[PDB]
């Protein structure tokens, strides 16, 4: 549900999202969080969130 | 400028809006702006200078973006962010202050300092975002050759003038006819005074004129008038104008008569007031008019006749005044007021780092020189601190 190009850690994480994201009692602000969260790899640095 | 103010209100709304605790939603914008300013500034040198005892200060910009990673800010943010802004505080205080102390006679609207005069460059301008304080909306219209104006509380308009003219004038000084003034920021105190309360006056009637030439014109003015000037109703020991002696005022307030107000902008009547007292409105004008007439109370009782004699000596000295006084104005060129700091910004600035006197402002940034002799030059560079002052005001 990422609107850009977002991953998670991990494979479990990502069907609780998607449940979450489904839900219909979620409310719309984890929601709009669950499509905009976001990973960020720091290359140079060698780090990953 | 505009960089510069864009760079102030950026860390102003960061420490405002990134706060503990706030929505992810509360700063997406905000964050892609402060990012914005960052990916801009990292990488880059300035300097701001060493002009009289300010020290020289190198800035460098490396600095990480912020992420967006919690839907609820926490403190590990807050502080990495606090972190950055404290740094940037710190350099764009540095560059106002910078600019605020400099001056130039030809360019006095450009950019005189290293740091802001590369902040105009093209690479910085992505930084520039809502320009909406009145100051650098008026520097954006007035860049653009646009009508706008600045709104002054109590504007500081007229030059500090505390003189008199004597019209009749004796070398014993106990038969004098003329006019008084105090001309102080937004006020006018005059009063026209005669000795022998116009008892040889062509119908008992002396006239009094008293003339201000605004250095600029004033538009959307409120101006309070009332018919004594309490400023010169009590005795006084006044110097001659060449100081040699002093000569005695005595006097004895009578109310004015045929009061008239004249408004002028180009020698035109924009507005008349004639015995009109309290509030009243100039729509635009750059010239006040105050004609005013003493004339003697055609009866008097006992005693009223017994302080006016009909020949000398003149105790008692017959005076009429008027009090003018600007609460509000706009104004198309900037000034100081009662309301706003900018002057005296400018002028803590200047004082406490010894900045040397200037080709284009008095020494001391002294206001009544600075609008007494308000040049295009002089407007043109008030201005350009003025604005850098209020951006270092958003922050400091
Ligand atoms: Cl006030
Ligand atoms: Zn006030
Ligand atoms: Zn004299």
């Amino acid at each position: 549900n990422s609107r850009d190009a977002g991953k998670v850690v991990d494979s479990e994480t990502a069907a609780i999202c998607d449940a979450i994201f489904q839900d219909e009692e979620t409310e719309g602000v984890v929601r709009r969080f669950i499509a905009e969260m976001r990973q960020r790899v720091q290359a140079d640095r060698n780090v990953v969130n | 400028m505009d960089v510069l103010y864009s760079l102030s209100k950026t860390l102003k709304d960061a420490r405002d809006k990134i706060v503990e605790g706030t929505l992810y939603s509360n700063v997406s914008d905000l964050i892609q702006q402060f990012n914005q300013m960052i990916i801009t500034m990292n990488g880059n040198e300035f300097q701001t200078g060493g002009i009289g005892n300010l020290p020289i200060r190198n800035w460098n910009f490396d600095f990480g973006l912020l992420g967006t990673t919690l839907l609820n800010l926490d403190a590990n943010y807050v502080e990495t962010a606090r972190n950055t802004i404290d740094y940037f505080v710190d350099f764009v205080d540095n560059v106002c202050m910078d600019e605020m102390v400099r001056e130039s006679q030809r360019n006095g609207i450009a950019p005189q300092s290293d740091s802001l005069r590369k902040l105009s460059g093209i690479k910085f301008k992505r930084i520039n975002f809502d320009n909406s304080s009145e100051y650098i909306e008026n520097w954006n219209l007035q860049n653009r050759r646009q009508r706008t104006g600045f709104t002054f509380h109590k504007p500081n308009i007229f030059p500090y003038s505390a003189s008199f003219t004597l019209n009749r004038s004796q070398p014993a000084h106990d038969n004098l006819m003329g006019t008084m003034w105090l001309n102080a920021g937004s006020e006018i105190q005059v009063a026209g005074f005669d000795y022998s309360c116009a008892i040889n006056a062509p119908a008992n009637i002396q006239q009094f004129e008293h003339i201000v030439q605004l250095r600029r014109v004033l538009t959307t003015a409120t101006i309070t008038l009332l018919p004594d000037a309490e400023r010169f109703s009590f005795p006084r020991v006044i110097n001659s104008a060449d100081g040699a002696t002093t000569w005695y005022f005595n006097p004895v307030i009578l109310r004015p008569n045929n009061v008239e107000v004249e408004f002028l902008l180009n020698g035109q009547i924009i507005n008349t007031y004639q015995a009109r007292f309290g509030t009243i409105i100039a729509r635009n004008f750059d010239t006040i008019r105050l004609s005013f007439q003493l004339m003697r109370p055609p009866n008097m009782t006992p005693a009223v006749a017994a302080l006016f004699p009909n020949a000398q000596p003149f105790e008692h000295h017959a005076t009429v005044g008027l009090t003018l006084r600007i609460e509000s104005a706009v104004c198309e060129s900037v000034l100081a007021d009662a309301s706003k700091t900018m002057l005296a910004n400018v002028t803590s600035v200047r004082q406490e780092y010894a900045i040397p006197v200037g080709p284009v402002f008095p020494p001391g940034m002294n206001w009544t020189d600075l609008i007494t002799n308000y040049s295009p030059s002089r407007e043109d560079n008030l201005q350009r601190v003025f604005t850098v002052a209020s951006i270092r005001s958003m922050l400091v």
